[PDB]
């Protein structure tokens, strides 16, 4: 033994035992998902009020890459952000010798390259974080989720936290009941109550919802937050569902 | 246990023991009270003195004209972590002649301390900050963590039996938000409340140390006689 | 083995916390700040009697409106004189002045926790950091390897301090002249010493603002122990 | 007991962080073949989507390196996109500097030798993945190399890797000693995949849908990869005959 | 240190009662060669600023890009990027003008005359200039290269000093400046008819014209004269 | 990230050991047999292409390698080891050599630089010994015919003949009795055949054999005429129909 | 070849009192034979009770004031807001312009 | 580069491989150091375990530092090249910038300097070396002693041993030494220091090295038989 | 991180050893014994080479004598390729101080350099110390003739007679016996084989197992020669003393 005491060590498993401990960091995390729809995506996540005093609406979660990204991730918060930054150095770049924003495939390799460099050496910590990013391009919507690995695919629906396995049943309802696909609009519908669903996981301390998204038709491809009467909407659809 | 020789280490349940050791560095720290209205900021500190003969520990820190914050813990992390923030400030205004947002300012003192925990070698800050300041989007209170998490509030407290203040802080909400243009009573209601963490010991004129910020008030500290009123 | 940087489960940093216990096994140092001056007084301590006592160095000068006392392992406190002179010498050259007392000790602390794996350890020895200036007037600081300062009226350091800290307590008041502090100092070192205390091995200094920082001939410490003996005699 | 967590020699002369690399190459549950035709070189991978979730056309273990070069990797997929990447820029930066497309062969001792540095450098730890090179070169015609995390590498008239490599292994050797060339004889790539996926059917007695394999094929010139609906094609000629 | 290969020429611009002008012509010349006739010289950054550059057109592109990218960088984790915390014509100018001095420091200019127009949050008007020096000025009107010479002379018997802002309105405004252009085209060899126009007013917000042209040209008087002497 | 195994991995233990020499030691022990056999008009060097899998074309793999023109090169123990050694090998060859003396190093030094790279894997921080063992022969004109042996340390010593891996102990017993000052190059081509045939278990022939030779200078594999002093490379490599044909007359 | 200096005219006038002191300038800012502007404000408050202006070349000047400015903010924050006296500025302003001695700042100075 | 911090704290407040450079000084052979009223002497031990030594070429224990200052160590003989090296170097420089050979005490500090740093540098240990510098400063008859050990302390010394035994040849220099009235002239402080050894050498013969040094760079080192005479008359009078 | 492999090579035990160089030297006593021997008018290297064999090529062979230069050689006692390493360092310390100052390195001048590089790697760095020790022979016109050795610690010494690597301790006594002052080469050259041949572990003294060479001012009048001394060289000098 001693295998997990140090990262880039593999076990006699053929395992990086100090990845799968920066899983859990992840799972502690609260609950946050993304849902890819007809002509972009949607990004949902839980925010716990810890007390009265956090001021409301404040204190964002998600986060905007160049202008078509749109991030979250769940675990370790200033380790997401981190990453980020990272991203958004990667974006600008890729700009600035392309011309063209970078595509979500393109995009998401940067990332998953980046997250899994910190599992080969033990001078660094894998990132404690699970990220759900993706956004419109040339080819279309991209949805994608990456691990504390550096592994990432591209996902229908996507979700991490503390309420993943409630979100994850949900999204593949989503999934089987609309093979021709969802609309913007209804997936940030859709975003709400699978949220407050996967509040029940949380259910200790009340939480705030915050959303955004981009579509083509909605947004015109640009990362945008769900704002005023479109999220008292999605809050309203959502209260009336888990009632 | 096994896992918090260092920083770059996690546990078997994904915690990051060195880390949380810094936090314990903060809990040990004197009280420090932070709340706001929609005109004015105010930090309010308990200062802590060796013994009789020594002075009372220096709790508040000015960044800016706008902006400043308050320490619990290791006061030579604040000394550095305040001295960026005086930088990012004074970049700001220089190479854009542009005020620093407070909730920018956060996001800075989050990536600057995130990088001293997944790195070997370094060791993460041992000191917490309650940030003020007021900006375009008017008041502002932060709370900085050495974990890296910060968050915008109306009112907390950190230290040693800052749970009390917290508390008080809590049920006063509707009641000193609303206090504008009114600096006296803002104040007055952040010395009430870190009077509610305060045990043996009370409020005397080289003990407490207050600042504030506002609409037309740049970023001042009141120590010595200057706080005897609010005793 | 385990980081340098470390942190305890009680939230303090392990190698600083190793420092302090070398600096109480150092010889005792003591400070007593007037409005007619401040004192500064040191424990020579030397090992054998063929020591040359007067090559005991534990007082310096730093400015002329500032010195310094050291206790513990003197022989790391000579980069954080070499530090401090050269701050104080830099700001005067910068800014045609004498620099503040507080921020020549703010200077000398922001070389204390610069250690990591930068020096390979924390300084194992603490200053008493005295001086004079315009604005403040007569001040006394006391330089840990935790990077923390604390001003002080009166303080003590090294092996002897926790018993003269609590004679300071009673004796220490707002009007003491400075020939009050001299004898104080002076008692005080009599109390803790091991060996019988004389002007060989035990040094006296002061800082005015008049005539700057002095370092106390050995003639002049033996008529001030003089005078103390007789004084205790008195009653 | 440190000489098991970085790569140096234990008492018997081994290094086990290369022995755990090796077991993390089956990781995945996914099993590769490779073969070779006249004008061909053809690479079958199985292709497993056990989440609903998952957008399937991103999930794969098949990379373009180059024009001419393709890559299949046993193991993890961030360390498989590592490789990947690494394999994409040294193959376009040997075409800079030397004028001409590199080689399969060469990029595989390539890929090898950096392999090796990672099991004599401590502070690199070996990639948990194999990878298998083809192309059709211009010099030594339809080529298969492939590397591991040892640092080994060695061309092949055909191979296979995962978890029932053996299997696969000794079908194929059966094969080539009946009909005693270093090739499928055949002229067309499609019906060198079809021996492919019928020869995989054989090993594994499993059967395969459209979805549940990915096709990798290297002509002159060029190499691709097949369609879901170009694979229905080919199994619905295995289902023919 | 470089030279200019391909340049665009004057920049003009002044204040009004309510806000802002700006103008500049559509050509890229390569010397005397009138190479490129359709090349975009003024540049909004939101809806409250223009920057309207002249000389070195690849160095222009490449501040078009930094302007770009600082829209960019300005929305990222700012919730009031559309609000309170909008990029100011202040802030954009005092940007640029860092660049251009530093740039100047390591001998290595971007080779341009700039104008930054544009309205702040409180309503008032923002005019100034830099250079590839760094030199920075203020004034009710501002010119580059012959727009100074020609330019400024109109535009002052407009707006003399700071108390004619006030009296001066946007249609008086703008019929200086596009008088201003035309005079511009008849003694400017490097000048071109087509020209764009911005105005930045606090009540109507950014109005951007393209595709303008020079008219009401004065040429008949030409076919009198004859000879040298 | 950086390097920060900035540290001896190989250590002096309180025997005077030095454990990660004497475990690449053990990791050349348990590597496939080698040998080198000197004549008094050449050498001759061996071994068996141990193939991984029948599958595998054990013709791309070479365990034989050709250092310079007049030198070759054959190993016990780690493969990869050996390949990168053999990359590093031709590299010093000329950028310590030929770019400096325009022509090629002579055998012995050129084994000393060889050493030297093994020496600092022994000494360097962060990095563990090669699992090698190196049999180097060649050929240069002020010393002759010559073969060296290299071990995991970066001690170096010359061989009329020996063996090192597997079966290395009965092979220099069998070589012991079979060699003498007086060996023509076929001869010595014929005991190292007989030499390999101990310690190789299953098939031996021409496709599992690995055999060169330093002889003489082949001009036609030059690849060009018209330069009377230069007449070619001394060391060859054996086809398998060459080696076939010797074992016939076994 | 590139210059990096330029000249943007204006005079300045200091002048010490028994108990004050007067720094005036001109509002005209100028290159070759043109006028930039009629009013470009070149005497600065830079707090402390201290006026500066640095006449020349104006980018050199404009960032001289700028650095002075900002020093004068960082005396404060790192001595206890103590006020810079004017010797004390003076000495500090000799620095900033030495320091680029081998690439002067082109400005004639008064404090 | 090699980073790791080597000389560290320990709970109890002590820097052990700091401690542990003392105990190689203490496996060192004696030094010892006595200064008279016009001169110092330096005596060293040599262990007569080594015979069949060229004692011509062999390192002597006592080295110049410059024409007026010597050092002689206790400790590794390895590690007190890089010192001396060191400290020659910087007697030069000083000589060069400030136009005046350096004074005893500057020679000291720096030599104890350049001690202290390996005691709080990265990758470093400390020097397993005391050293005793003695001399005479320029254009002044006063004589000079320092001491310096591995921890970077240093001091004067009206006399000092350091060394294996250094315990025995104090306690008698300790109640020999008189403060009030030095030893006037060479001969008795060259005879005092050949007694200390005594106490410690074990064999008079070539156990003994003896250097005097006097002022204005008038540096000798004593033959064999100069200092078997000294050993001689010794015995003779403790024959009583 | 990397810290906990750390062997940390230079440290003080609690006794104030450094624990790699008596480690070292330990390596060193299982060595071949050299020996070196100096005369009036020369100096004598003899070592013997470790248990060899009948097909290793003895007249290309060289593990134990090295030329520095042409007045200066070392017997080596250690690991072979670590010592390389710091002969080819002294070959060119040497010859940078001929291009210097027109001059043959003095002897003690090389020593030192090459020692205070052994020293070096026990006070930092964090690498393992040199497992080798070094008789060095050489001549320069101050001091003549000269002996010394060196050993991982970096420590050097100068001697008359002096054996390093295995059985130094019986071999010393030995040479301690039989040397002295007004000795002469052909004496030395007898003594160094009559203590091998009593000192070594084999069970016979022959010339295949040996490596011999003298410094003679036998060179033709005021100069001095550096003599390899070949295979059939020392199975001459070996009947000539007696021993075969
Ligand atoms: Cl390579
Ligand atoms: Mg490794």
């Amino acid at each position: 033994t001693g295998y997990d005491l140090s990262n880039s060590v593999f076990s006699p498993d053929g395992r990086n035992f100090q990845v799968e401990y920066a899983v859990k960091a992840v799972e502690n995390g609260t609950t946050s998902i993304g849902i890819k729809c007809n002509d972009g995506v949607v990004f949902a996540v839980e925010k716990l009020i810890t007390s009265k005093l956090l001021v409301p609406q404040k204190n964002v979660k998600i986060q905007v890459v160049d202008r078509h990204i749109g991030c979250v991730y769940s675990g370790l918060i200033p380790d997401g952000r981190h990453l980020v930054n990272r991203g958004r150095e990667e974006a600008a770049s890729f700009k600035k010798l392309y011309k063209t924003p970078i595509p979500i495939p393109a995009f998401a390799d940067r990332l998953g390259q980046y997250v899994q460099a910190h599992t080969l050496y033990n001078s660094v910590r894998p990132f404690g974080v699970s990220t759900i990013f993706g956004g419109v391009d040339k080819n279309g919507a991209h949805l994608y989720m990456l691990e504390p690995s550096g592994s990432y695919w591209g996902y229908k629906g996507a979700a991490t936290g503390k309420g993943r396995q409630s979100a994850k049943a949900e999204l593949e309802k989503l999934v089987d009941h609309h093979p021709e696909g969802l609309s913007a609009r209804e997936a940030v519908k859709q975003a709400a109550k699978i949220i407050y669903l996967a509040h029940e996981d949380n259910k200790e301390k009340d939480f705030e919802l915050e959303i955004s998204w981009c579509s083509l038709s909605e947004t015109n491809g640009l990362h945008k937050f769900v704002k005023g009467d479109l999220l008292q909407e999605a809050i309203d659809f959502a209260q009336k569902e888990i009632n | 246990n096994n896992y918090d020789g260092d920083t770059v280490t996690f546990s078997p349940t994904g915690r990051l023991f060195q880390v949380e050791y810094a936090l314990e560095a903060i809990k040990q720290g004197s009280v420090t009270v932070g709340l706001r209205s929609n005109t004015h900021a105010v930090l309010v500190a308990l200062k802590r003195n060796a013994d009789e003969l020594s002075s009372y520990q220096k709790k508040i820190i000015k960044c800016d004209e706008h902006m400043g914050l308050s320490l619990a813990g290791l006061a030579p992390d604040a000394r550095v972590l305040s001295n960026y923030l005086r930088q990012q400030c004074n970049y700001s205004s220089l190479v854009f002649n542009r005020k620093l947002a407070v909730e920018r300012a956060g996001h800075l003192l989050c990536d600057k301390a995130q990088k001293n925990t997944q790195s070997y070698g370094g060791r993460p800050y041992g000191v917490g900050l309650l940030i003020i300041g007021y900006d375009k989007s008017g008041a502002h209170l932060l709370e900085f963590q050495p974990s890296g998490n910060v968050t915008e509030l109306y009112g907390t407290a950190i230290g040693a039996r800052s749970q009390g203040a917290k508390t008080y802080l809590e049920r006063t909400l509707d009641t000193f938000i609303k206090i504008d243009g009114n600096p006296d009573e803002l104040i007055k209601a952040g010395v009430e409340a870190i009077s509610q963490s305060l045990r043996d010991e009370s409020l005397t004129v080289d003990n407490l140390s207050i600042a504030i910020v506002g609409k037309d008030t740049p970023f001042t500290i009141y120590d010595g006689e200057a706080v005897a009123k609010y005793i | 083995d385990r980081g340098v940087s470390t942190f305890s489960p009680e939230g303090r940093l392990f190698q600083v916390e190793y420092s302090l216990e070398a600096i109480k096994l150092g010889s005792t140092a003591i400070g007593i700040a007037t409005k007619e001056g401040v004192v500064l007084g040191v424990e020579k301590r030397a090992t054998s009697p063929l020591l040359e006592s007067d090559s005991i160095e534990k007082i310096v000068e730093i400015d002329r409106h500032i010195g310094c006392a050291m206790s513990g392992l003197t022989a790391d406190a000579r980069s954080m004189i070499e530090h401090a002179r050269t701050a104080a010498v830099t700001h005067n050259l910068y800014y045609d002045e004498d620099i503040n007392v507080e921020s020549l000790t703010q200077s000398v602390c922001d070389l204390a926790l610069r250690f990591g794996e930068l020096m390979s350890r924390p300084f194992g020895v603490a200053l008493l950091i005295a001086g004079h200036d315009a604005d403040d007037g007569y001040q006394l600081f006391h330089a840990e390897p935790s990077g923390t300062f604390y001003r002080y009226n009166a303080k003590a350091i090294g092996s002897g301090s926790e018993g003269a800290q609590a004679e300071l307590l009673n004796e220490w008041h707002s009007s003491l002249t400075l020939k009050e502090a001299e004898l104080l100092v002076l008692k005080i070192l009599k109390q803790v010493m091991e060996e019988k205390l004389d002007e060989n091995n035990a040094q006296l200094s002061c800082i005015t603002k008049q005539d700057g920082f002095k370092i106390y001939d050995n003639e002049k410490t033996a008529e001030l122990i003089k005078e103390l003996k007789e004084k205790e005699a008195a009653e | 007991g440190y000489d098991r967590h970085i790569t140096i020699f234990s008492p018997e002369g081994r290094l086990y962080q290369v022995e755990y690399a090796f077991k993390a190459t089956n990781q995945t549950n996914i099993n590769s073949l490779a073969v070779r035709g006249k004008d061909c070189t053809v690479v079958i991978s199985q292709k497993k989507v056990p989440d609903k979730l998952l957008d399937p056309t991103t999930v794969s273990y098949i990379f373009c390196i180059s024009r001419t070069i393709g890559m299949v990797v046993n193991g993890p997929i961030p360390d498989a996109r590592n490789a990947a990447l690494r394999a994409k820029a040294e193959a376009a930066e040997f075409r800079y500097k030397y004028g001409y497309d590199m080689p399969c062969d060469v990029l595989a001792k390539r890929m090898a030798n950096l392999s090796q540095i990672y099991t004599q450098r401590a502070y690199m730890r070996p990639l948990g993945v194999i990878l298998t090179f083809v192309s059709v070169d211009e010099e030594l015609g339809p080529s298969i190399y492939k590397t591991d995390p040892a640092g080994y590498y060695v061309g092949y008239k055909a191979t296979a890797t995962g978890p029932k490599q053996q299997e696969i292994t000794t079908n194929l050797e059966n094969h080539f000693k009946k009909s005693k060339i270093d090739h499928i004889n055949e002229e067309s790539w499609e019906k060198v995949v079809e021996f492919a996926i019928t020869h995989m059917i054989d090993a594994l007695g499993t059967e395969f849908s459209k979805n549940d394999l990915e096709v990798g094929v290297a002509t002159k010139d060029k190499f691709f990869t097949l369609s879901a609906e170009n694979i229905e094609e080919r199994l619905v000629a295995i289902a023919e005959q | 240190t470089q030279q200019p290969i391909v340049t665009g020429t004057s920049v003009i611009s002044m204040k009004y009662d309510n806000g802002v002008i700006i103008a500049a012509d559509n050509l890229g010349s390569y010397g005397s060669l009138l190479r490129f006739n359709g090349v975009e010289r003024l540049i909004p950054v939101g809806d409250n600023t223009v920057v309207g550059i002249s000389g070195d057109i690849s160095d222009m592109q490449h501040i078009e890009r930094l302007l770009k990218d600082l829209v960019t960088e300005n929305a990222y984790d700012n919730p009031l990027a559309d609000a309170e915390e909008a990029l100011e014509p202040s802030y954009i100018f005092e940007y640029l003008a860092t660049v251009m001095y530093q740039r100047r420091s390591k001998m290595n200019p971007l080779w341009n005359a700039i104008i930054v127009a544009g309205v702040q949050s409180n309503g008032d008007q923002f005019l100034r200039y830099v250079n590839l020096l760094g030199v920075t000025y203020s004034s009710p009107t501002l010119a580059t290269g012959f727009g100074a010479h020609m330019a400024n002379p109109l535009l002052r018997k407009v707006v003399d000093r700071e108390s004619d802002i006030p009296k001066t309105t946007v249609q008086v405004a703008e019929e200086a400046i596009v008088n201003a252009m035309r005079v511009l085209y008849y003694r400017d060899a490097r000048s071109s008819r087509n020209f764009s126009l911005a105005i930045i007013d606090k009540n109507t917000g950014l109005t951007f014209k393209k595709n303008l042209q020079v008219e009401n040209m004065k040429w008949d008087f030409a076919k009198d004269i004859k000879g040298y002497g | 990230m950086t390097d920060r195994y900035s540290f001896s991995l190989t250590t002096f233990s309180p025997s005077g050991k030095l454990g990660q020499i004497d475990y690449a030691l053990t990791a050349v022990k348990q590597g496939v047999t080698s040998l080198g056999i000197k004549a008094t008009n050449g050498v001759v060097i061996a071994t068996e292409k141990k193939s991984s899998s029948p599958l595998a074309m054990s013709e791309t793999l070479s365990k034989v390698s050709l250092l310079t023109p007049d030198i070759g090169a054959v190993y016990s123990g780690m493969g990869p080891d050996y390949r990168v050694l053999v990359d590093k090998s031709r590299k010093v060859a000329h950028t310590s050599y030929k770019r400096i003396y325009g022509e090629y190093p002579p055998t012995k030094l050129l084994v000393s630089e060889v050493a030297k790279i093994m020496q600092e894997a022994t000494q360097s921080g962060g990095v563990r010994p090669f699992g090698v063992s190196l049999l180097i022969a060649g050929h240069d004109e002020f010393n002759g015919f010559s073969l060296y042996q290299v071990d995991p340390s970066g001690s170096y010593f010359p061989w009329k003949a020996t063996a090192i891996g597997k079966g290395s102990v009965a092979a220099k017993t069998f070589l012991e009795k079979r060699w003498n000052d007086e060996l023509e190059l076929e001869d010595a081509i014929h005991i190292a055949l007989l030499t390999l045939k101990e310690s190789v278990e299953g098939e031996f022939n021409g496709d599992t054999i690995e055999l060169a030779i330093i002889g003489d200078e082949n001009p036609d594999l030059l690849g060009y005429t018209g330069i009377p002093t230069d007449k070619g490379p001394r060391f060859r490599k054996l086809t398998s129909q060459e080696i076939n044909d010797r074992l016939e007359a076994l | 070849q590139f210059n990096p200096y330029g000249d943007n005219g204006g005079t300045i006038l200091g002048i010490a009192g028994e108990d004050f002191a007067v720094l005036a300038g001109d509002t005209r800012n100028i290159t070759d034979y043109s006028i930039n502007s009629r009013y470009e404000p070149k005497v600065f408050d830079c707090g402390d009770n201290i006026v500066m202006s640095a006449n020349g070349f104006a980018a050199d000047g404009d960032a001289l004031v700028k650095r002075f400015k900002n020093s004068v903010k960082w005396y404060h924050f790192d001595h206890n807001d103590k006020k810079l006296s004017i010797n004390s500025a003076a000495r500090n302003i000799q620095h900033l312009l030495y320091g680029k001695r081998f690439f002067p700042y082109y400005v004639h100075t008064i404090i | 580069g090699y980073d790791r911090a080597l000389s560290i704290f320990s709970p109890d407040g002590h820097i052990f491989q700091v401690e542990y450079a003392l105990e190689a000084v203490k496996r060192g052979t004696c030094a010892v150091g006595v200064k008279g009223k016009n001169c110092v002497v330096l005596g060293c031990e040599r262990r007569s375990t080594l015979k069949l030594q060229d004692t011509r070429i062999t390192p002597s224990k006592v080295s110049k530092i410059d024409s007026h200052v010597v050092l002689s160590f206790s400790g590794l003989n390895a590690d007190s090249r890089i010192l001396i090296e060191k400290a020659r170097v910087e007697a030069q420089s000083h000589r060069l910038t400030l136009e005046d050979p350096v004074t005893v005490e500057y020679l000291t500090r720096y030599v104890a300097g350049v001690q202290q740093r390996y005691t709080q540098s990265g990758g470093v240990r400390p020097f397993g070396v005391s050293t005793l510098i003695a001399g005479f400063d320029p254009r002044d008859d006063e004589p000079k002693l320092y001491q310096t050990e591995p921890s970077g302390i240093y001091s004067s010394w009206s006399a000092q041993t350091i060394g294996r035994n250094s315990k025995t040849v104090r306690e008698f220099l300790e109640k020999n030494y008189d403060r009030k009235e030095p030893p006037a002239t060479v001969e008795e402080c060259v005879k005092l220091t050949v007694r200390s050894l005594l106490e410690v050498v074990q064999t008079g013969a070539k156990n003994i090295e003896i250097t005097v040094v006097k002022p204005d760079s008038d540096i000798v080192a004593l033959s064999s038989e100069e200092i078997n005479q000294y050993v001689t008359q010794i015995e003779q009078e403790k024959q009583e | 991180g990397s810290r906990r492999y750390d062997s940390r090579t230079t440290i003080f035990s609690p006794e104030g050893r450094l624990y790699q160089v008596e480690y070292a030297l330990e390596s060193i006593s299982h060595a071949g014994t050299a020996i070196g021997i100096m005369a009036s008018d020369g100096i004598v290297l003899a070592a013997e080479r470790k248990v060899t064999s009948t097909l290793l090529e003895q007249d290309t062979s060289t593990e134990k004598l090295y030329k520095l230069n042409d007045k200066i050689a070392v017997a080596v006692a250690g690991l072979t390729a670590d010592a390389e390493i710091l002969i080819n360092t002294a070959r060119i310390h040497a010859q940078n101080y001929l291009k210097t100052y027109n001059e043959d390195i003095p002897v003690e001048i090389l020593v030192r350099r090459l020692s205070d590089i052994k020293q070096g790697y026990t006070q930092h760095g964090g690498l393992r110390p040199f497992g080798v020790s070094f008789i060095y022979a050489g001549y320069d016109d101050r001091y003549g003739y000269q002996l010394y050795t060196s050993n991982p610690s970096g420590n050097y010494t100068g001697w008359k007679a002096i054996s390093v690597g295995a059985n130094t301790s019986a071999a010393q006594t030995l040479l301690q016996m039989d040397y002295k002052d007004d000795m002469k080469v052909d004496d030395a050259i007898e003594l160094a084989l009559k203590t091998l041949s009593k000192t070594t572990d084999s069970s016979a003294l022959t010339y295949d197992r040996l490596e011999f060479a003298t410094i003679r001012k036998g060179a033709n009048d005021g100069e001095v020669y550096q003599k390899i001394f070949k295979p059939q060289e020392i199975k001459d000098i070996l009947v000539k003393t007696g021993i075969t």
